[PDB]
């Protein structure tokens, strides 16, 4: 009939936007995101949407970029008070350890003696220390690994490592969307969706290999990835229950410390009490022989019935990625995870080996460095995986057979398995419509 | 009852929510301060698109603009009580640049001539 | 009467420098912009709740509301001429979560339905 | 006729243009954000000098104050037809305070007290 | 033989010659929404109740 333009506001409608979104956490000195942000809302709210069939895509979801540039910008700005050791770029002349040690690969520690600076222009002092393979390289006569590539700064020693938990929480006009469907492979409709004033808090914890201290998933493994069928891409594994990881450092080595100039002093590495041990971390057996076997399930359904499923360890690639990362204590080491990989699937505990470097890019950004200082005694660390990254060596189709490997080197799918929930929307207050009415 | 709680329901239900919806439209350091800056530029631009049409005294009004049916063939009772408000706005999506146009000149040119020459005499 | 010079006045006596109290309502750069963003967003949040009550229109204006008795034991002349606005803010303090909620639901939420009928008709 | 393409007609056909105008009106991250604030603030001052004198929802509006015959020595319709905005603004630039201040004195704190008898009745 | 003193403990700047030290009365006001009330009462302890 005489139908008629009427307009609303406050319309209850939303479009995809992206957005700054306001830092916060539920959290002396730490690395981490307290120092630069404000307490949470102590009471979150969250409000189903009934009958919403909301669309999410994890994998073009720019919250995980917006996060990676706050992690990094916070990273480094721990550094900045702290002490440049430019003047330790020196000839270095060292020998084998030797002592009562059950060792490592021959060579693996060194005790090493330098020229070095003191508090006065007009004076040089003699020291020692002891210094790991990897941050030393042949030129006898040495270098520290990275001398002729990049300043090396020494991290504050005061400052905690630990992860402390971020919170997200929209900006007025803005508001967050969560999807609650259990199974939910990352994409399309999301059954059940709900909003929220704030994200769960995350923790920024740093691996390789194997996802640590994250979400589980709710009833049963999952396996997503921006493309199932292509091998290039990194496989996201969620695991529906946990895998403990148990590493530790044995040999209760000591630190002393030298002030080099007026404003700088440096910690290294003393004479190691008692016998020395390979540092290690240990799987469980019966555990992780569960794990694999629910994981080759749920990768039969994605690449079919009757495939061979093998396990292996990576081909190649620097540490970084051929090898499990940790940071426990502020120690950083690196593991072999062969053994964990080394199945065939076709229907009481591990011990690796691991190594310890004192200098390192955790970023793998070039003409960066950083030297940690040496932590005293003996460290034991406890956490658990939560999820693995894993690749295909197939895309072959001239096999019944198919083999996986680990992944890694892109800290931004970690945060991906955290993210996958979120959306982010802009409200639009106006609208019109067409029912009859009459004005003056 | 909560903020966006009447995503769910029909547009005709949904009208008894908007006051509510209202309520909440309104280096980091630069950041933070962008993204409020803006939100405030917004929000002044929808009440101007309100003020040009005089409809900014009200949460719901009326115009003098007929609604053209051709654009979209559905009755009155098939939108208000069998459709959400996220579901209209696309059915008019091509169209709303249109109305808006269509408010903007064809109701408030006549309304203030007309205004003015009451008051001249 | 100056900027405040009503403050130690009667309620009833202030009411004739509601506009001039009006008119004064509106790193180092940082510490610039984040005082000038809080001015302008508080300012439109007292104006939003204004538009919501009908009343951005005016300086003073009526509303359906019925007063509660239990708010204040006082005669109407008692108010008006035996306190200041100071006094009575902090008197009613413990309410004005209440009376701003009752002026959404029992105005805002009636009249625009009950005109909405109206233009409908 | 384009954003200001006004400037150039005589005061009487400028007033065709009155919307266009207005739909124009609203380290380095410093520069940003104060050059947005400040507009923002300007804007929102003259919204409330319109406010003060009740003319906040229209652009046009009438007021009961006489105008001064020692503001200008012209005839009405002289103004209107044989003078453009900008010519004008310039001869009463020396009153413009004085207006303003008329129109929040001598009017509206008059209307709003015969308002509140009549809403008291 | 000596040492200039915190040789041990921090880097030392000299001051610009050209930078003098001399104060300048500096004032403080209130943004827009803030005002500043001032106690015009004499031997006020800096507590309580300003009379004016
Ligand atoms: C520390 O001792 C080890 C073991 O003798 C040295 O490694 C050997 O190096 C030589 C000479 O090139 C080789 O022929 C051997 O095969 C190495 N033995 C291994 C790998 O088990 C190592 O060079 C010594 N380190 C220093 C600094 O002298
Ligand atoms: C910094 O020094 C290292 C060690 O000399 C350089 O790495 C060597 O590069 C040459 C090129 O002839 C190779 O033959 C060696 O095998 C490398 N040595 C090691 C231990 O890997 C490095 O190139 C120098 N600078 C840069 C930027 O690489
Ligand atoms: C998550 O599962 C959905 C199905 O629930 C996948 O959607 C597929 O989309 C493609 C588009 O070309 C269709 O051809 C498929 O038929 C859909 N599903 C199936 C089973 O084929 C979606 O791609 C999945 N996401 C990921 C990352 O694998
Ligand atoms: C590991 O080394 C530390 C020293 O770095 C040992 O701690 C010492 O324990 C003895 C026990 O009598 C104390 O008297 C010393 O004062 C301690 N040294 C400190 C606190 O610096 C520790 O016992 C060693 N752990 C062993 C041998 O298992
Ligand atoms: C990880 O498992 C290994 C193997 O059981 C543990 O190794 C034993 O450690 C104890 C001391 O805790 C020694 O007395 C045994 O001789 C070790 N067995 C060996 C070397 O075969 C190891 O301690 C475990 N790690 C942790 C942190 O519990
Ligand atoms: C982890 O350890 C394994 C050995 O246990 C390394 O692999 C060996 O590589 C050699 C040379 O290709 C092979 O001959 C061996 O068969 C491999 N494993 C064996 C024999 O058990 C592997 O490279 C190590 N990983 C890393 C990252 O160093
Ligand atoms: C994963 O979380 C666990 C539990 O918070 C971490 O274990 C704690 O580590 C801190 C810091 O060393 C200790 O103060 C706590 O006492 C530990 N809790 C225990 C042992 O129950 C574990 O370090 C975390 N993993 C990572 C990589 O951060
Ligand atoms: C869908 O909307 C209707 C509206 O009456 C509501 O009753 C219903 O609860 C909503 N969703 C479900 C699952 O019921
Ligand atoms: C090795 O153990 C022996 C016997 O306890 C002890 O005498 C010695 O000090 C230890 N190491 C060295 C380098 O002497
Ligand atoms: C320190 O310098 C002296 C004098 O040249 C030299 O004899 C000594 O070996 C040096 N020490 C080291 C560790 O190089
Ligand atoms: C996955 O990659 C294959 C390569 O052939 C492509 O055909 C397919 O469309 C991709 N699937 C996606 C993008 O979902
Ligand atoms: C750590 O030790 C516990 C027993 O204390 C064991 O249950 C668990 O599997 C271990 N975690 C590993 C080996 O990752
Ligand atoms: C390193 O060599 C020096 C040689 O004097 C020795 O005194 C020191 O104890 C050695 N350090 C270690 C850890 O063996
Ligand atoms: C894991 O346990 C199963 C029995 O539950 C056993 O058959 C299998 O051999 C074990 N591990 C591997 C790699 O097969
Ligand atoms: C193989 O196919 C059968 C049905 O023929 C199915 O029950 C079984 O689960 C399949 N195995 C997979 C998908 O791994
Ligand atoms: C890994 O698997 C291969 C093939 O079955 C086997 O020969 C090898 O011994 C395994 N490695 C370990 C450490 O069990
Ligand atoms: C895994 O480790 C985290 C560390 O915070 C802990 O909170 C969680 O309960 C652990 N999961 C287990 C032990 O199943
Ligand atoms: C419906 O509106 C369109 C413009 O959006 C117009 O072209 C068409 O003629 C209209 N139909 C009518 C007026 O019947
Ligand atoms: C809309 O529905 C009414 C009854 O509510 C009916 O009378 C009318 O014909 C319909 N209009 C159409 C189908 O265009
Ligand atoms: C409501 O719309 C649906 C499609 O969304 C349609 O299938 C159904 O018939 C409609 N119900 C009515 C017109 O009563
Ligand atoms: C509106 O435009 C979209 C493409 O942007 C088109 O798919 C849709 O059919 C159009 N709607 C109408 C009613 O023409
Ligand atoms: C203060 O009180 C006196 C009466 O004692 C009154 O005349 C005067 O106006 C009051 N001042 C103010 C600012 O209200
Ligand atoms: C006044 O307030 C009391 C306490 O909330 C309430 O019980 C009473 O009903 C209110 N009276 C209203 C209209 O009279
Ligand atoms: C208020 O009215 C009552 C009526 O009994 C009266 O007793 C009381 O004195 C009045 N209060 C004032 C301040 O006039
Ligand atoms: C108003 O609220 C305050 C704070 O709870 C309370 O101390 C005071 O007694 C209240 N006034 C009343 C209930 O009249
Ligand atoms: C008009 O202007 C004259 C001065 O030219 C002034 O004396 C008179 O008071 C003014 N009338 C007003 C302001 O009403
Ligand atoms: C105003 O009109 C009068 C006649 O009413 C005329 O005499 C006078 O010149 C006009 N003033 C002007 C045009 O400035
Ligand atoms: C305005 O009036 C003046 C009087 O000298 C005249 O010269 C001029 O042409 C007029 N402008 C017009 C009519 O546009
Ligand atoms: C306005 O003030 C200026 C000040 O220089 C003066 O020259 C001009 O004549 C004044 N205009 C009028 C109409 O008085
Ligand atoms: C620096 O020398 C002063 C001389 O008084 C001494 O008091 C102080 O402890 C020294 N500082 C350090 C860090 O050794």
């Amino acid at each position: 009939e005489n139908l008629w333009v009427t307009v609303y506001y406050g319309v209850p409608v939303w479009k995809d936007a992206e957005t700054t979104l306001f830092c916060a956490s539920d959290a002396k000195h730490n690395v981490w995101a307290t120092h630069a942000c404000v307490p949470t809302d102590p009471n979150p709210q969250e409000i189903h949407l009934e009958n919403v069939t909301e669309e999410f895509n994890m994998w073009k979801n720019n919250m995980v970029e917006q996060m990676h540039e706050d992690i990094i910008s916070l990273w480094d700005q721990s550094l900045k008070p702290c002490v440049k050791l430019t003047p330790l770029c020196v000839t270095l002349q060292c020998t084998n350890v030797t002592n009562n040690i059950t060792d490592d690969m021959r060579g693996e520690l060194k005790n090493c003696s330098f020229n070095m600076t003191t508090e006065l222009r007009d004076k040089k002092q003699k020291v020692y220390s002891l210094f790991y393979r990897l941050d030393v390289v042949q030129i006898k006569e040495y270098r520290l690994i990275n001398c002729n590539t990049s300043a090396i700064t020494q991290a504050c020693p005061k400052v905690s490592f630990e992860p402390i938990p971020i919170h997200y929480c929209a900006p007025a006009g803005f508001a967050i969307l969560k999807c609650k469907d259990k199974k939910f492979n990352g994409t399309g409709p999301c059954p059940s969706v709900s909003t929220v004033q704030c994200t769960h808090g995350i923790k920024p914890v740093v691996s390789t290999q194997l996802l640590l201290n994250g979400s589980l998933a709710e009833e049963e493994v999952i396996i997503r990835s921006e493309n199932i069928t292509n091998n290039a891409k990194n496989i996201l594994v969620q695991l529906n229950t946990p895998v403990q990881i148990n590493c530790t450092r044995p040999n209760n080595n000591t630190v002393k410390s030298i002030r080099i100039g007026p404003g700088q002093a440096f910690y290294y590495t003393g004479d190691i009490i008692g016998d020395i041990r390979q540092a290690h971390c240990n799987v469980s057996k019966a555990t992780w022989n569960e794990t694999l076997g629910k994981v080759v399930k749920q990768l039969r359904k994605h690449f079919g019935n009757n495939t061979i499923i093998r396990f292996a360890q990576s081909s190649g690639g620097d540490l970084e990625v051929t090898t499990h990362s940790f940071n426990c204590g502020g120690e950083f080491f690196y593991c072999n995870t062969s053994g964990l990989f080394n199945s065939t699937w076709i229907s009481d505990s591990i011990t690796l080996p691991c190594r310890i470097k004192q200098i390192i890019n955790m970023w793998q950004r070039i003409g960066q460095a950083m030297y940690a200082p040496p932590i005293q005694g003996v460290i034991r660390c406890v956490s658990n995986i939560t999820g693995l990254i894993l690749t295909r060596d197939g895309g072959s189709t001239n096999s019944t057979t198919e083999t996986f490997r680990p992944g890694g080197g892109d800290m931004r799918d970690n945060w991906r398995s955290e993210l996958y929930k979120y959306k982010v929307v802009k409200i639009e207050p106006l609208g019109v419509a067409p029912t009859r009415c009459k004005r003056r | 009852l909560g903020f966006l709680g009447a995503a769910g329901s029909t547009m005709g239900a949904a009208s008894m929510t908007l006051t509510v919806q209202a309520r909440n439209l309104l280096h980091w350091g630069i950041k933070q301060l962008q993204a409020r800056v803006l939100a405030v530029e917004h929000y002044l631009r929808d009440q101007q698109l309100l003020g040009i049409w005089g409809c900014s005294g009200k949460l719901i009004c009326c115009t003098n603009v007929p609604w053209n049916s051709s654009w979209s063939n559905r009755n009155l009772s098939e939108i208000w009580d069998n459709m959400t408000w996220l579901q209209w706005d696309k059915e008019i999506s091509n169209y709303t640049q249109i109305i808006y146009g269509l408010l903007e000149e064809s109701q408030n040119q006549q309304e203030k001539n007309e205004q003015d020459l009451l008051a001249l005499d």
